RNA sequence: AAUAUGAAUUAAUGCGAAGUUGAAAUACAGUUACCGUAGGGGAACCUGCGGUGGGCUUAUAAAUAUCUUAAAUAUUCUUACA
RNA sequence: AGCGUUAAUCAUAAUGGUUUAAAGGAUCCGUAGAAUGAAUUAUAUAUAAUUUAGAGUUAAUAAAAUUAAUUAAAGAAUUAUAAUAGUAAAGAUGAAAUAAUAAUAAUAAUUAUAAGACUAAUAUAUGUGAAAAUAUUAAUUAAAUAUUAACUGACAUUGAGGGAUUAAAACUAGAGUAGCGAAACGGAUUCGAUACCCGUGUAGUUCUAGUAGUAAACUAUGAAUACAAUUAUUUAUAAUAUAUAUAUAAAUAAUAAAUGAAAAUGAAAGUAUUCCACCUGAAGAGUACGUUAGCAAUAAUGAAACUCAAAACAAUAGACG
């Protein structure tokens, strides 16, 4: 904190980002292939059965991706696109399968927030 | 204790209130306080003379002001260690008042222990009203004591009848002694006269003392007997 | 001599106000009797009056007869008597 | 006659004349001027019809205060 | 560090010491001749 | 020197805090100039040469015989239970000494932060050294002197 | 030569799950706790040696006290007296 | 005529801190510093000539006998052996036992030898030392305080790297080994007792020569300079007319102000200036890998992934012991 010390490398610490999604490799989505599809127990104390999956991305690295919505159509080989969200209650899963695209179909009978899932406009 | 802003800024705080309309009516004191402002300047002021002696506080004796040789015959050619230290605390700390008379007083009561036994009233009568010519010792409002002697000594010193202080002191002492002897003779002869003309004193001083001792002795005796009994058991 | 100034205390007060009362007469008599019965065998008539005196003492109750307020002056005068510097 | 040499609030330094007999002695010309100033303000509030309140918790002070 | 916080550090240090004690023969084997 | 100047400023601040009336300072030329500038702006009540022990009544010439014991006595100033000389922060510190051109000084005067100096305030005084002569920053601008921005009093 | 990836087997560590064994720490935590270090023990830990307080400043009595006009005088006094 | 979302960028607190929350290096010494650093005048931040206030040098006069290293002494006790006389228990513990205890004659007592290792009071670690440290005595050599006189003339401060010293434990040699005492074995305790208690008691503790360079190496507070309001204690210095009341310093204890998250700091944690060290959420981690050094234990250097919205301090009021 002396003037000399400041000159030879000292100052306020600066943080930009540590990247929330490192395996995604600085891009919005990556295509992947599901390996297995699980049902995870959440962290204490909120409880459910979370429909996560394991996905090998095109870049190579493997990732535990969450699957949102009520109903999920995902096998052991389905084409699936991954984005950089985070399932907060499940530890060690830092990704979401984006749901309109790929073999993952749009969530059925969705009325609210349709673009957040795959749901098309019902068209009367 | 921090210097309080809020004890002296009273009228300002009320003036603000009056301006606002928090106060509808002005206080009785408001105009008076405006007329006669507080000090509000709580400084440490420096002092340059000792008032009792008349010594100078602020000044420093220089090397050029001391040309002649010192004790042990060395000429001062440099400032010493104390002449470089910044003596500001002396300007601010209040002066110890010293008098030549205090030493004389101390001497007198050493020489005359039994003058202490003469009781002294310290409750002052009007100090401005008095007007003592110390040509003589016996002043009217003042009694005869060591103080009067000392005042006489000081007067002699001032007038330069005795240039030396000690001689003046001795002279004052000798003046005092004669007066004291006269006082002593007065009382005894007055007592004799009283005895002659059939005056009757119920309790003499020595008799009083004996009586006083007697009560104490009686108190002691009962206690002492109890203590002896306790010791036995 | 070496003066000893205390720090600022919460409350100047004697820790325990022992009163220091005199020992009981009946107990003393009993001790004396015990001492006598040490000597002179079990119950010889050298301690004939002592036993009677003990009995007289311990007739109504086992003991015959059945506080120091120094806190008030210390408590009162602590704040004065301190050499605590000004506020 | 001020308090004592060891019981000195140095805030009051300007008022004191010197020390003597192990006692700070209050400058009395200063005392006089402050007294006059105080006396004048006392007179003023009495003239205006203000409520003057004399506060004196020490032992002997009561009668003179009343 | 409070004492409570220090106790975690102490525990860690103990574990490390234990690990070192365990892996003495293994460490020796690794060190000599390579 | 600039360290000395900083020390005297700190001493002034200390004296303002406790409300002393009359305060000693070291007897140098720069220091004297600074004191004179303060006096003229109106922060000091008095300024007078003197001994280490006190201010001098009569004139005493300063020589190698005196110089070590010589001192600059300075009267401080108070009004309505508030000291006049509140602060004495210096700007050109010994390690990062700053020297402005006339334009920069003008900008500072007109409410522009320059070289990380907060621009000068309503009742403030930024002193400026220019060819070993301390001035007000406004005075320096008027005369057009590129100078060292010394210090700041408020 | 340096760098990168792979390796049977293996170690540390994290997260979840609250199972088992003790009960080491927090109060004098029921052997004061911790630092360094050494040896021992299923596991927390135990023991030696010096250090530290972030534990004991948490500190609070062997007791005795005096004489001058007690009043026709002090006690009363409302800008008087002098 | 986009709206969401993801991936990114910029802004969003250093107009910061490190006694107790992350953070003062164990300590000093001292090199570089493109770090900082007195006075006056004159030259066109520098040169030059003058100054002595910082920093030194040498005397003189007072004091002080402390800290190193080395050499030479003293002492209470302890254990062991032997003798004397003497009699059945002794020693231990919460209470008990086991044991080189005791009917081979002990323990206690009195003597007499030897051996190591420790240093009761004074003692406050006051003080002294850079810090580790340092109180039985003496000697030697080294270093040390204050004030005067004279001299030097800014020669200073701090100090990356570097260097030296650095408790206890540990290690390598060679002596030494009374007492204590990791480990080990045995006796208790306990449901169990790899413990707390007791008994044998080896390394170790001791010295000589080294290695190593860490500790709650702590005032958990880097060094230096200038400055600021009081009181009480001692200590030393000077004057006073040797024992008085005074002027100085120095330390210690209470505070004012000020600072502070508060606890509290109090001539510093205040006001300022200079220089160095160090910190930037918690876990993972002072770990791994690598390198250097070491006889070794290890010491220094010192990452990342993975995972959380935690984690920490001062103080408050309870409950609890
Ligand atoms: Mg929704
Ligand atoms: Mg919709
Ligand atoms: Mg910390
Ligand atoms: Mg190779
Ligand atoms: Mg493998
Ligand atoms: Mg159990
Ligand atoms: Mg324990
Ligand atoms: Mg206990
Ligand atoms: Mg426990
Ligand atoms: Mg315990
Ligand atoms: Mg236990
Ligand atoms: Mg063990
Ligand atoms: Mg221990
Ligand atoms: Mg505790
Ligand atoms: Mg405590
Ligand atoms: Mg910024
Ligand atoms: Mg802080
Ligand atoms: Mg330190
Ligand atoms: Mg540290
Ligand atoms: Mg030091
Ligand atoms: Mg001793
Ligand atoms: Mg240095
Ligand atoms: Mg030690
Ligand atoms: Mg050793
Ligand atoms: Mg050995
Ligand atoms: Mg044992
Ligand atoms: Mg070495
Ligand atoms: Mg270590
Ligand atoms: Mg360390
Ligand atoms: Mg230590
Ligand atoms: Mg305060
Ligand atoms: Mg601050
Ligand atoms: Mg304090
Ligand atoms: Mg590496
Ligand atoms: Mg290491």
């Amino acid at each position: 904190a002396t003037l000399n010390q400041i000159k030879r490398g000292s100052g306020p610490p600066r943080r930009k980002k540590i990247s929330t999604a490192p395996q995604l490799d600085q891009c919005p989505q990556r295509k992947g292939v599901v390996l297995r599809v699980m049902v995870l127990k959440p962290k204490k104390p909120n409880s459910a059965q979370r429909k996560a999956c394991r996905v090998r991305l095109t870049n190579g690295n493997v990732v535990s991706a969450y699957i949102p919505g009520e109903g999920h159509d995902a096998q052991e080989h389905s084409i699936v696109y991954v984005r950089g969200g985070r399932c907060q209650d499940l530890p060690g899963v830092k990704y979401h399968v984006i749901r309109g695209a790929g073999d993952l179909s749009g969530v059925v009978n969705r009325i609210s927030s349709r673009s957040k899932y795959g749901a098309k406009k019902p068209s009367k | 204790m921090k210097i309080q802003t809020n004890a002296v800024n009273v009228l300002q705080r009320t003036s603000a209130y009056l301006k606002s309309g928090l106060l509808k009516e002005t206080p009785a004191w408001y105009n008076v306080v405006a007329s006669i402002p507080p000090s509000t300047k709580f400084t440490r002021e420096p002092r340059f003379k000792n008032p009792s002696n008349g010594h100078i506080i602020g000044k420093l004796v220089d090397v050029t002001e001391q040309p002649h040789a010192n004790n042990k015959g060395l000429y001062k050619t440099r400032p010493n260690s104390s002449d470089k230290r910044v003596g500001v605390k002396r300007l601010y700390r209040p002066p110890k008042l010293t008098y030549v008379e205090d030493r004389l007083r101390s001497l007198f009561y050493k020489q005359h222990p039994w003058e202490l036994s003469r009781p002294k009233i310290l409750v002052e009568n009007e100090i401005g009203d008095e007007n003592y010519d110390w040509s003589h010792m016996l002043q009217i409002g003042r009694p005869l004591d060591g103080e009067s002697v000392i005042q006489r000594t000081m007067y002699l010193i001032k007038t330069k009848q005795y240039g030396d202080m000690v001689e003046a002191y001795d002279h004052a002492r000798y003046e005092f002694y004669a007066l004291r002897m006269q006082e002593e003779t007065e009382q005894q002869v007055a007592l004799e006269e009283a005895e002659m003309f059939g005056s009757l004193f119920g309790v003499s001083a020595i008799e009083h003392g004996i009586q006083k001792e007697q009560e104490v002795l009686d108190v002691w005796e009962k206690k002492v007997v109890e203590e002896t009994e306790l010791m036995a058991a | 001599p070496p003066v000893y100034r205390l720090p600022p205390l919460p409350r100047l007060k004697v820790k325990k106000p022992i009163i220091r009362q005199e020992a009981n007469k009946c107990l003393v008599l009993m001790s004396n009797l015990l001492q006598c019965w040490s000597s002179y065998g079990h119950m010889s008539p050298k301690c004939a009056g002592l036993v009677t005196e003990l009995k007289s003492c311990t007739s109504e109750s086992a003991l015959g007869k059945r506080k120091s307020n120094i806190n008030y002056h210390a408590a009162r005068l602590y704040d004065r008597i301190n050499g605590k510097p000004h506020d | 006659l001020g308090q004592s040499t060891s019981l000195w609030r140095s805030s009051t330094q300007s008022y004191i004349y010197g020390e003597y007999k192990g006692i700070h002695i209050i400058d009395l010309n200063q005392t006089l001027s402050y007294l006059k100033r105080a006396a004048k303000v006392v007179e003023g509030v009495s003239e205006s019809g203000g409520i003057i309140l004399f506060l004196g918790t020490r032992q002997g002070q009561k009668r003179g205060l009343e | 560090d409070s004492v409570m916080r220090k106790r975690k550090k102490k525990m860690k240090k103990h574990k490390l010491r234990k690990r070192r004690k365990r892996e003495k023969a293994e460490r020796r084997k690794l060190s000599q001749g390579r | 020197s600039l360290v000395k100047l900083a020390n005297t400023c700190a001493h002034l601040q200390n004296c303002s805090k406790v409300r002393v009336a009359l305060t000693s300072i070291p007897y140098t030329k720069l220091q004297l100039q600074f004191a004179y500038n303060l006096y003229q702006q109106g922060f000091l009540s008095s300024l007078q040469k003197g001994s280490t022990m006190g201010p001098d009544k009569d004139f005493v010439e300063v020589t190698p015989d005196n110089i070590s014991t010589r001192r600059l006595w300075v009267g401080l100033k108070y009004r309505d239970n508030k000291p006049v000389l509140s602060s004495c922060k210096l700007i050109s510190k010994p390690n990062s000494r700053i020297h402005l051109p006339m334009e920069d000084m003008k900008k500072l005067c007109s409410g522009v932060t320059i070289r990380n100096i907060k621009p000068l305030q309503p009742g403030e005084l930024i002193l400026v050294r220019a060819h070993n002569n301390i001035m007000d920053i406004n005075e320096a601008i008027s005369k057009k002197l590129d100078g060292e921005v010394l210090c700041r009093v408020k």
